[PDB]
């Protein structure tokens, strides 16, 4: 209980097989599969109370799993779909619900891996006339072009990550909302005073961390192989 | 047969004022009920639990709940909603003396307390070399609301809140970019509700 999930992150193709696996220390004979979806809160998928006792829970269908051990319980999707995109939850319980969650696996699942596709980032300087207006000056992060929606934006002054003055859209939109394979963007905001602002020395960086390709994917196109990777835009502090 | 209802997928509350998050249950004897929080990129947090035990049940920075037999109910409440209390909530309840069941959420927004709005649109340039710009709509109170934008190549976000800890200091903004030739910060918020006393500089 200590209990550990891998993978955290996947992105995979429709049609395969993929294995999602639950580990604990402590022991318990239960076990749970659940997976979380926007509006419908976490729902179980299968759960286990000993080596070789498997039980459905209300959304079985399209997943397998086993129970190789006390400490070990494997989610399988056995044939991916799309609307199997959804964060999973493993669990443990006591003999008294007690319940011990892993720290989720987001698994995001696509027809064609051609349309993956990193955002690109870009910073824009506060206007004039907020800081003239108001002393402060909102700095605005956007990230575009990115598939599938799978993402981290984050903000860093002088080398060190914030927090405070901060407000990111809670999803990406869609540029291309009649299509199933839109791709996605989405703001950040980061306000600052406008003393801070206009320090030259002061250092702005927007970070969006994109999960896409690993290495073991096979890439056809000339475009760039569209990895999971970091993608950053920046501005420094303006007197004028 | 058992099951758990939470009234609302999304709720406000004005800061400062009651929470009140509502939970009743279908199970004809009394279950164990459950109440979770997930903060924003997070996993599930347990706030309190009702063990048959006390009727009233409290849990960390305030949060309690009452066990009401007779209505089916088990309502999570907190005295004063703090802009840090945004997150999902989930109630849940033991089913089949074998696991716990899920609500389907309700996420809580809190209404800041915005007492000398000073609304806006502002043009923002990319810091590097650009014909490209952003519209800034900010410092609106929560009585402004942000339309979706009628045109196909404007983008407009929702309303997001943030908070300078360093002044202590909330503001609304969204955020609205196009690549179009004829997009101009004044018409960006053409489709949204906006204070007649909106700030428009030069």
């Amino acid at each position: 209980a200590d209990v550990t999930q891998t993978p955290r992150n996947r992105i995979t193709k429709t049609g395969k097989r993929i294995m999602l696996e639950c580990s604990q220390t402590k022991g318990h004979d239960r076990m749970y599969w659940y997976r979380q979806d926007p509006g419908l809160g976490l729902r179980l998928i299968y759960y286990s109370f000993d080596v070789k006792d498997i039980n459905k829970g209300e959304i079985s269908d399209g997943y397998s799993v086993s129970r190789q051990a006390q400490a070990k319980f494997s989610l399988s999707l056995e044939s991916a779909i799309p609307n199997q995109t959804a964060l999973y939850f493993c669990a443990t319980s006591d003999e008294s619900y007690g319940y011990t969650f892993g720290s989720g696996t987001r698994l995001t699942v696509v027809e064609d891996l051609n349309k993956v596709s990193p955002p690109e980032v870009a910073v824009f300087e506060p206007s004039e006339a907020e800081i003239s207006h108001t002393q402060k000056a909102t700095l605005v992060c956007l990230a575009t072009g990115f598939y599938p929606d799978h993402v981290e934006l984050s903000w860093w002054v002088n080398g060190k990550e914030v927090h405070s003055g901060v407000c990111t859209d809670p999803q990406p939109l869609k540029e291309q909302p009649a299509l199933n394979d839109s791709r996605y963007s989405l703001s950040s905001r980061l306000r600052v005073s406008a003393t801070f602002w206009q320090n030259p020395r002061n250092h702005f960086r927007c970070q969006v961390q994109f999960y896409g390709l690993s290495e073991n994917d096979e890439w056809t196109q000339d475009r760039a192989k569209p990895v999971t990777q970091i993608v950053s835009a920046e501005a420094w502090g303006r007197a004028d | 047969a058992q099951s758990v209802t939470q009234l609302g997928s999304h709720v406000s509350v004005s800061e400062g004022a009651l929470v009140l998050l509502r939970c009743n249950y279908s199970s004809s004897v009394p279950p164990y009920l459950f109440w979770y929080v997930q903060y924003p990129n997070q996993g599930l947090q347990l706030l309190l639990k009702y063990t048959s035990a006390a009727t009233l049940v409290k849990g960390i920075n305030g949060f309690e709940a009452e066990f009401k037999k007779s209505e089916t109910s088990f309502h999570l409440t907190k005295p004063s909603a703090h802009m840090s209390d945004a997150a999902e909530y989930f109630c849940a309840v033991s089913e089949q003396d074998d696991k716990i069941i899920f609500g389907k959420g309700t996420r809580l927004h809190i209404l800041p307390n915005i007492q000398n709005p000073d609304p806006a649109v502002y043009q923002l340039r990319d810091s590097k070399s650009s014909d490209k710009s952003v519209c800034l709509f900010t410092d609106f109170d929560s009585q402004t609301n942000v339309s979706q934008s009628k045109d196909s190549d404007v983008y407009i976000t929702d309303k997001c809140v943030l908070d300078m800890r360093s002044m202590d200091f909330k503001s609304n903004s969204a955020v609205a970019w196009s690549n179009k030739s004829d997009f101009a910060c004044a018409n960006a918020f053409n489709n949204s509700i906006i204070p007649e006393d909106t700030f428009f500089p030069s």
